[PDB]
């Protein structure tokens, strides 16, 4: 606020945040990871399949195209129900396709599930379906600032892709 | 000199009398004489430097033959209490961390990962010294009461009177046993934690693990006693010791079941798992055998020939080594 | 000899210091770089670049090129300011880097 | 007159002058509260224009919550709203605006909200990796597990004896 | 803090009658020693 | 010497890494490397100890 | 007298109008350079002590 | 026992990886086909049928009633009288803790970790075995570093189960501050 | 298996998804501060008993003759803010019956529960801003008191005081809801469901079940 | 005046909860008289003396 | 009960620590742009 004050005002900043956060410096890789990620991919081409399935190895698919037709209400419950548990293999992650298509839809899981950890879109030039299925639902994580954008490109290397797209992640979680 | 080295000269007054000898610089702050030979510099440097081993048996003697001080047995005691206090609160953590939730937290079912779970907090309330004022009160309670009542006596006695005493002052125990595991903080003092133990259980959750902490303490005093006189059998009871330290575990995971603290119960703590019985058994054997209670009051008659003998070798260096053997003295 | 001493300590093992960049961030028109380094006690301190003024020189010799810290993947990039004489020391590895 | 200072970052500012003054007009309709006068207001004081902010200053505080967005947090929406809708108002409650211009006001809700963002990050940039700790490599080292010897392991009449198995029970436990 | 009071004095109580048996002990063998240095003397 | 061999031995042996001295397998009995390798650092030193000592 | 440069104007002491010091985002963060300094920094004067 | 196929009636989405449900009900069916005998089914062109609904690939489980921060209460059951049982048990463990450890020395001479299998080949695909499911395979790295992300993952999550709330010394630097400020503006 | 079961317990909370509870239903979670108070009355009490004892000896410094009221009085100050901190009446728990046109509270006050029922969800209204409490000086039985009252208020003898003045040591930690005619505080820390709370407190009545 | 008021709100709102009818003014003039009459003879004492 | 000391992985940080000050070592004995004939 102060340019002759910002020096300790950070200072003690960083000194008192250490009793919220005990060790933050010394664990804030580690905190960057939410506790139950809860991740909304957008993209349907094969290339962004095996960067999904890379990079999710370790989350539970949960397939959203299963609960069209039903009232939005209904399938921000259901969506909720899925993801707001662990498996006897500790797996807390869940990532999330084919939903929300709408954003009553998208907002209604973030009310109930406290919000999406994140919301991937992997533009994909080789891809037409996302975009005339669920750009309501992007432009919604957007405003929300929960969006994140990787745009491959199919003819790329794909080594190289999965590791910018676990840096991107990895960056884009919240908590 | 009127505002620094008033409040400085303590600090090195201090400062020498850890690094001086007091006996023999009070001896050399008297100077001259008053119709009696032997008290000039000389004769009183001969005379100081005997009188360190002469200290010790007057120190060891009163410890034996005269009543028990506190503060004489702090002293002897000083480094397990006063130094490496926080090495009691990783031996409790690493003891109950089979149904701890410390593996969740960054760290490791080893002694290094019960080390790193104390120091995480710091080395002050929330840290290293969590707890340390109650071992402090703990030492000043059964294990000193014990030695006041059972002064010079058989192991057995010993045994019987530590055991009364451990009893009457176990709710202590518990209390500082869920103050070293409590890791967030829960408990906001010895009294705060004795308050929520008793208003959501009954006063008997207190006394969980006494009758196996009773028969533990029972080893341990055999084999301080054991060592005390220094025979070839101090190693089969520490043997003996470490067979019987599953019963401590069993005692700090009891103590630390039934609260938020832990994972399981009382019921549960009982089926666990049998390959983490004996945890952190080489870090408690380390341990107590580095910092062994020095209690020169329970020291047997073999023990108490040990240590005079010992004083008396170091006492014979005072002879010239080439002294001459003349046929008239 | 003990104030100057003291003195002389302090204040070279700043400058060995200085050279390396704790943080560095671009203005909103990425027209100036703000660069935070060791202050003589360790904490940060404020210094504003232009980024145009930053450039990586060869080394003057051309056959020190090889025993340049770039040579390795993890070395240390040497970015010197032409305009006020001062060097910036980056960490090659990518963790550092956005 | 003006120093080498890093300035607080001015992406918000614009939108919360604009939910300030919308709420501020809906009471003060005559005020003339419009974003476009924004390098001008935040010259004057709230006596000046005669509008009392402490009265209003709790809903400002509730509306800019609810309203902005703010995507350089590591805290999801929900949770970065209430956290600063309970930080601003919390700090707010002991200061007296009235008095003093508004910019002060947008400036002191603008460092607010830059300050919740970074402790957010946990003062560390958002697109940066970074490298792991000490205390997290040897996590990991200790984590990984231990293959032991494999040549015990293979299938063969002659690991069947006592001392192969005695050696295979000791490494590969 | 009803709970916490009753722990206190119930610790003070505890603590108090141990106090109070140890010189009750002590009391008498002082006071036996005592005779028996009377009748010595 | 023999202790610090030994419990490099195991230390490295439990992370997969074995010395390739002397033959995997026995040729007699079929003892694993493993094996005579402690025994070759048990016995190696006292011998060669008596040795120099006499 | 010596700022009173002859032919050429010294250079103003408060930066050119144009710029603007505004935050933008981070390039290059090295937070535990600080940790070492301040370690290397207090060993080296206590030894020196 | 270890190629199977499976058939879903466009129940199961294949382009992504199975989920850990889907893979759990696979193996609980593979487990009775082998040990309650097999009519050869399994095979490409007689496979296992399955209509996996939403709630069975996606709900976990039942029985939440756990009471979070709960003391167990005594004064209900006699401690007094129940403490002999408990001692004794005690007791027992600490005799027989050499013994259970020996025995397991000695059962890891008779035993080899290679005598159990634990891969299975489901839909050309291959998986090993996880808890009480199964879980995707593809090379010795990657299921090393799965485990390595899955103990990551163990070992820090009450870190990141911090309290976002707990500002109090937070707010009130900031506010300090920025009425000192005030002042300086009064 | 424990930690997974309190793992998914903790999130359920957080969530605030918990089940139909019988006859009625959690929809709130939520805790109030406490402040030390007796720590600052010892020291109070400790500096004026020090300051009485040095002026009736003479022997003390001019230091501590400054130092020991700065003390005594901050003691004071700091034990009178805290004892308003405490007193003050936060929003424990919240319950919604089946119908889902009544609400059941719990609220804290110095640490004592206090239950409420029978609050139909037409009355539950969240203050966003700051309201305004009526104080009636009629009431008070002190003249001393009621002539300052209004000496400083300026208005006749019931008197309109606006919130902002109040928050500072009245709900900073916390929105004010109405709880039919009553007034509580909602602090911001807390475990809520937030679908059924948003309509309840904007007195919208939610469908059965 | 703050603080009276404060505590005026809070008693009211404590014995409407708990339907007392009666108004802890115990505790609403703590140290009211106190603190008024030392402000009001330092004020006069100070007006006197400058 | 994890296990805790390792020979090989304290090797492998005694490797570690040892080539740590090699890249600082050789930027500051490493050539400059200035050729101060
Ligand atoms: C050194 C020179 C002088 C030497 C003197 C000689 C040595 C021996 C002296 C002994 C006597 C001293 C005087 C008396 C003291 C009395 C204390 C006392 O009463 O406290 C009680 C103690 C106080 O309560 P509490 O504060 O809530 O608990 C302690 C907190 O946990 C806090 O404990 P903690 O362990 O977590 O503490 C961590 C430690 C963190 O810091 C450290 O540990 C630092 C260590 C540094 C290294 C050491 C270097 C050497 C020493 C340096 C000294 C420098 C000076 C320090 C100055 C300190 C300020 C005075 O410090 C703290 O953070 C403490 C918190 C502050 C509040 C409480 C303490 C106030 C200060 C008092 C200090 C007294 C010490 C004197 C002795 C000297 C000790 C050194 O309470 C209990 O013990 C309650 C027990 C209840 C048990 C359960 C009961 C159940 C019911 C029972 C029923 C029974 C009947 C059943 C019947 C059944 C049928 C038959
Ligand atoms: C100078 C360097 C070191 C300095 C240290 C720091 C000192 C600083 C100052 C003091 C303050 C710090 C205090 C200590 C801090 C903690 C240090 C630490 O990290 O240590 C732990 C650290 C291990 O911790 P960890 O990595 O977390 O533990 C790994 C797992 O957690 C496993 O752990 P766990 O807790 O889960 O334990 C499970 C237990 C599970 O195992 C069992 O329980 C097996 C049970 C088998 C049952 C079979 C029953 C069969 C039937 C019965 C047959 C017999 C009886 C028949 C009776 C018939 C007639 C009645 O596992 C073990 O038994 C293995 C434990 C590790 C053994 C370490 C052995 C060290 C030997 C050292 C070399 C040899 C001695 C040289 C002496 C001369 C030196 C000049 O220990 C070490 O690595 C060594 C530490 C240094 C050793 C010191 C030497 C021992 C001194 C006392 C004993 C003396 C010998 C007595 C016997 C012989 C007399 C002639
Ligand atoms: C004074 C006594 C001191 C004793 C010290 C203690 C150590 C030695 C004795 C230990 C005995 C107990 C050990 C535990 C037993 C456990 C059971 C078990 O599974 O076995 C473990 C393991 C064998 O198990 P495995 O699974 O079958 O492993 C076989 C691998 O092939 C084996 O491969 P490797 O990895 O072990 O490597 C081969 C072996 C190297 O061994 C060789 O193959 C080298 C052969 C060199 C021959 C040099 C020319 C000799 C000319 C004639 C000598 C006549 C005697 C003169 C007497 C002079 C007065 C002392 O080791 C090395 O190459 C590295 C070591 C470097 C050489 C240092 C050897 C020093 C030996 C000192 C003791 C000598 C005792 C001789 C007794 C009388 C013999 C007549 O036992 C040993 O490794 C011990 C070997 C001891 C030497 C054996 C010599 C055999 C050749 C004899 C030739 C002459 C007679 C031929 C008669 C033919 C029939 C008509
Ligand atoms: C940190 C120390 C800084 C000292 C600054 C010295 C300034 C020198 C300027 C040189 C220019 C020429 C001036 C004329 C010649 C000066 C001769 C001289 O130096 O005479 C000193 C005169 C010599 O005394 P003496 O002959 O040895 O008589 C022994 C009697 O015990 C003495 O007892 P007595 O009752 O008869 O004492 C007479 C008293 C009578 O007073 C007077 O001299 C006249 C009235 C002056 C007003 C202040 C009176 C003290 C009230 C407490 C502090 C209020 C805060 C404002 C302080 C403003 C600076 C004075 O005079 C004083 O001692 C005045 C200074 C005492 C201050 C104590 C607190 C230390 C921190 C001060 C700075 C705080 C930051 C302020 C930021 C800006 C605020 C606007 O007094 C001193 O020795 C003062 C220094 C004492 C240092 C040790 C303090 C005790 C141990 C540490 C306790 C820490 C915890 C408690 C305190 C925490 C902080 C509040
Ligand atoms: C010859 C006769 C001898 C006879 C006796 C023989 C006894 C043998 C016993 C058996 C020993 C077996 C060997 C292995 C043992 C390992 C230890 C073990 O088992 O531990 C288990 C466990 C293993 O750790 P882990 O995390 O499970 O896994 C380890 C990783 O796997 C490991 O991987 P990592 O990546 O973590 O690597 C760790 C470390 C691996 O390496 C090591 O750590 C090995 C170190 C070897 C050297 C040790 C020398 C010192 C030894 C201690 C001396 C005193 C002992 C006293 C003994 C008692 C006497 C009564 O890696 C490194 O190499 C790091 C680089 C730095 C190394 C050191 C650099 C030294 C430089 C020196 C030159 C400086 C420049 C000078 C020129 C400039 C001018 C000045 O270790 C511990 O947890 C140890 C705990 C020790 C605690 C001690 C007590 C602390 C008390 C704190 C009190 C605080 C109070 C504060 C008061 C504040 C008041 C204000
Ligand atoms: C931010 C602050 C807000 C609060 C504002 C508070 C306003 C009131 C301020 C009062 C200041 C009092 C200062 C007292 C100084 C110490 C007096 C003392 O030691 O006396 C002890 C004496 C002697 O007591 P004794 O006999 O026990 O001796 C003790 C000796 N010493 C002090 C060394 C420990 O006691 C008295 O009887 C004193 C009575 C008079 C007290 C007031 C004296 C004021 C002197 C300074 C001002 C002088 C006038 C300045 C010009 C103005 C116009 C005239």
């Amino acid at each position: 606020m102060n340019n002759t004050f910002k020096f300790l005002h950070q200072v003690i900043s960083k000194l008192t945040l250490k009793a919220q956060v005990p060790n933050y410096g010394q664990y804030s890789h580690s905190l960057k990871r939410p506790i139950n990620p809860k991740v909304v991919v957008f993209g349907n081409s094969s290339r962004a399949y095996e960067l999904i399935s890379s990079q999710f190895r370790n989350f539970n698919h949960v397939n959203g195209l299963e609960l069209k037709g039903q009232e939005d209400n209904i399938q921000a419950n259901k969506v909720a129900q899925s993801v707001l548990s662990i498996n006897d293999g500790f797996q807390d992650g869940y990532y999330i396709t084919d939903f929300p298509q709408n954003s009553k839809q998208a907002e209604r899981l973030d009310l109930i599930t406290d919000g999406v950890n994140l919301a991937l879109y992997i533009k994909d030039p080789s891809d037409k379906v996302t975009v005339t299925r669920q750009q309501e639902a992007i432009d919604y994580y957007r405003k929300t600032g929960a969006l994140v954008e990787f745009e491959v490109d199919p003819r790329g290397d794909l080594e190289e892709q999965v590791k910018q797209l676990s840096n991107q992640v990895l960056n884009g979680y919240k908590h | 000199a009127n505002f620094v080295i008033p409040y400085l000269k303590p600090v090195a007054d201090f400062w020498n009398s850890l690094c001086i000898d007091q006996h023999q610089d009070s001896l050399f702050q008297f100077k001259g004489q008053t119709g009696s030979l032997g008290t000039d510099w000389t004769s009183k440097y001969l005379r100081s430097e005997q009188d360190v081993y002469n200290h010790k048996y007057l120190q060891y003697h009163k410890r034996v033959h005269e009543a028990p001080e506190l503060t004489d047995v702090i002293s002897d005691n000083v480094y397990r209490l006063t130094l490496f206090a926080g090495v009691e609160r990783v031996l409790s953590v690493r003891q109950a961390q089979a149904i701890l939730k410390t593996q969740f937290a960054g760290a490791t079912e080893n002694i290094s990962g019960a080390f790193q779970t104390v120091l995480n907090g710091g080395i002050f309330r929330r840290g290293y010294f969590r707890g340390a004022l109650l071992n402090l009160l703990q030492f000043c309670g059964a294990p000193y009461q014990s030695l006041i009542w059972s002064r010079n006596s058989g192991i057995t006695n010993q045994v019987i009177v530590s055991s009364i005493f451990e009893a009457f002052f176990y709710p202590l125990d518990t209390v500082k046993t869920l103050i070293y595991n409590d890791v967030q903080g829960k408990y906001k003092g010895a009294f705060h934690c004795a308050s929520q133990v008793v208003q959501n259980a009954g006063w008997s959750r207190l006394y969980a693990g006494i009758f196996q902490k009773l028969i533990f303490n029972s080893a341990l005093i055999f084999h301080l006693n054991q060592v005390w006189d220094g025979s070839s059998q101090q190693w089969a009871s520490l043997a003996l010791v470490a067979a019987a330290y599953p019963l401590l575990v069993l005692k700090t995971r009891f103590q630390v079941a039934g609260t938020p603290l832990a994972l399981a119960t009382s019921n549960e703590v009982l089926k666990v798992n049998r390959k983490t019985l004996y945890a952190g058994l080489v870090p408690y054997l380390i341990f107590n055998t580095l910092f062994a209670y020095e209690f020169a009051a329970w020291h047997s008659s073999t023990a108490q020939e040990r240590v005079i003998g010992g004083l008396q070798n170091a006492m014979k260096q005072f002879s010239s080594p080439a002294a001459e053997q003349v046929w008239s003295s | 000899v003990a104030i100057y001493a003291t003195y002389i300590a302090l204040s070279y093992i700043n400058n060995i210091w200085k050279d390396y960049v704790v943080r560095a961030q671009f203005s909103k028109d990425k027209e100036l770089l703000f660069v935070t380094r060791v202050s003589p006690f360790g904490t940060t301190e404020e210094e504003v670049y232009e980024v145009a003024h930053l450039e990586h020189l060869p080394p003057s010799v051309r056959s020190g090129v090889k025993d340049l810290s770039a040579q390795d993947a993890d070395g240390l990039v040497d970015v010197t300011c032409m305009s006020s004489q001062r060097s910036l020391v980056f960490y090659k590895g990518d963790q550092y880097w956005n | 007159n003006r120093t080498h200072d890093k300035v607080i970052s001015q992406t918000y500012v614009p939108a919360i002058a604009n939910i300030a003054f919308t709420h501020l007009s809906k009471k003060y309709p005559q005020a003339g509260l419009k974003v476009d006068q924004l390098n001008t207001l935040k010259e004057k004081t709230w006596n000046d224009l005669g509008v009392n902010i402490e009265h209003e200053k709790q809903e400002i505080l509730v509306e800019l919550s609810e309203q902005i967005f703010v995507k350089e947090s590591k805290l999801r929406w929900v949770h970065e709203q209430r956290q600063r809708l309970a930080h601003t108002t919390y700090v707010f409650s002991g200061l007296e605006f009235q008095n003093v211009k508004v910019g002060f006001f947008i400036d002191s809700y603008n460092f607010l909200l830059q300050e919740l963002a970074h402790r957010s990050n946990l003062y560390q940039s958002k697109d940066i990796v970074g490298e792991k700790s000490f205390h997290e490599k040897h996590l990991e080292q200790q984590t990984a597990p231990y293959s032991g010897v494999k040549s015990l392991e293979e299938p063969v009449s002659q690991n069947k004896s006592f001392i192969n198995s005695l050696m295979r029970a000791i490494h590969n436990h | 803090s009803n709970v916490t009071g009753k722990v206190a004095l119930a610790t003070l109580g505890a603590l108090t009658g141990y106090g109070a048996f140890y010189h009750y002990n002590q009391y008498l063998n002082l006071s036996a020693r005592w005779q028996q240095i009377q009748e010595n003397i | 010497f023999t202790a610090v061999s030994w419990f490099s031995i195991y230390q490295f042996a439990r992370k997969g890494a074995v010395l390739p001295v002397l033959r995997e397998y026995g040729r007699y009995f079929g003892t694993h490397r493993l094996f005579r390798q402690y025994l070759h650092t048990l016995v190696l030193p006292l011998l060669y100890t008596e040795y120099a000592l006499n | 007298n010596y700022l009173d440069q002859p032919f050429v104007k010294v250079p103003n002491a408060n930066p050119n109008a144009s710029l603007n010091f505004e935050e933008g985002e981070v390039l290059y963060e090295n937070t535990r350079l600080l940790e070492w300094a301040k370690f290397w920094n207090y060993s080296v004067v206590v030894g020196y002590l | 026992s270890r190629i199977y196929w499976f058939d879903f009636n466009g129940t199961v989405n294949e382009n992504l990886p199975l989920n850990y449900n889907v893979l759990k009900i696979c193996r609980n069916e593979i487990n009775k086909l082998e040990k309650l005998n097999e009519n050869n089914l399994g095979t490409q062109k007689n496979p296992i049928k399955l209509n996996l609904s939403f709630e069975d690939k996606h709900y976990n489980t039942n029985n939440l009633v756990l009471d979070l921060n709960s003391y167990e209460t005594f004064n209900s059951k006699n401690f007094i009288s129940s403490i002999f049982d408990k001692t004794f048990e005690s007791l027992n463990t600490v005799l027989m803790a050499p013994i259970y450890s020996f025995l397991e020395f000695k059962l890891k001479l008779s035993s080899t970790k290679i005598n159990t299998n634990h891969y299975y080949v489901i839909n050309g695909k291959l998986y090993i075995t996880y808890n009480d499911s199964f879980k995707l395979f593809t090379t010795i790295n990657d299921y090393f570093n799965d485990l390595n992300e899955l103990s990551n993952t163990k070992l820090f999550f009450l870190y990141r189960s911090f309290n976002i709330y707990n500002i109090k010394l937070n707010s009130l630097v900031d506010f300090v501050f920025l009425k000192l400020i005030l002042f300086i503006h009064l | 298996l424990a930690f997974i079961k309190e793992a998914n317990e903790m999130i359920q909370q957080n969530t605030g998804n918990l089940p139909w509870d019988g006859g009625k239903k959690k929809i709130f979670q939520g805790q109030a501060n406490k402040y030390l108070e007796t720590p600052y009355y010892l020291l109070a009490a400790l500096s004026g008993l020090g300051l009485l004892y040095f002026l009736y000896s003479g022997d003390a410094k001019y230091k501590t003759l400054v130092l020991t009221p700065v003390v005594g009085i901050a003691a004071f100050v700091l034990l009178r803010r805290n004892q308003i901190l405490n007193r003050v009446p936060t929003l424990t728990e919240l319950f919604l019956h089946k119908d889902g046109k009544f609400v059941d509270a719990v609220v804290s006050v110095n640490g004592q529960l206090i239950s409420k029922n029978d609050i139909p969800v037409s009355t539950l209204k969240l203050y966003r801003g700051d309201h305004t409490v009526k104080v009636n000086l009629n009431d008070f039985e002190d003249a001393s008191a009621k002539k300052f009252l209004a000496q400083q208020s300026g208005q006749e003898g019931v008197i309109n005081v606006h919130f902002s003045k109040l928050r500072n040591l009245a709900a900073r930690n916390g929105q004010v809801l109405n709880l039919g005619d009553t007034e509580v505080v909602v602090p911001f820390e807390n475990q809520a469901n937030r679908i059924i709370l948003k309509q309840i407190f904007k007195g919208v009545e939610v469908l059965p079940s | 005046y703050n603080h009276l008021v404060i505590k005026y709100y809070q008693s009211f709102i404590c014995n409407t909860l708990i339907n007392k009818k009666k108004l802890e003014f115990n505790y609403i003039l703590s140290s009211f008289k106190f603190i008024k009459e030392l402000n009001n003879i330092i004020i006069i004492s100070l007006n006197k003396l400058f | 009960s994890s296990k805790g000391f390792n020979l090989a992985n304290a090797v492998n940080t005694v490797k570690s620590t040892l080539n740590a000050p090699i890249k600082h070592i050789k930027r500051n004995i490493e050539p400059t742009g200035s050729n101060y004939s």
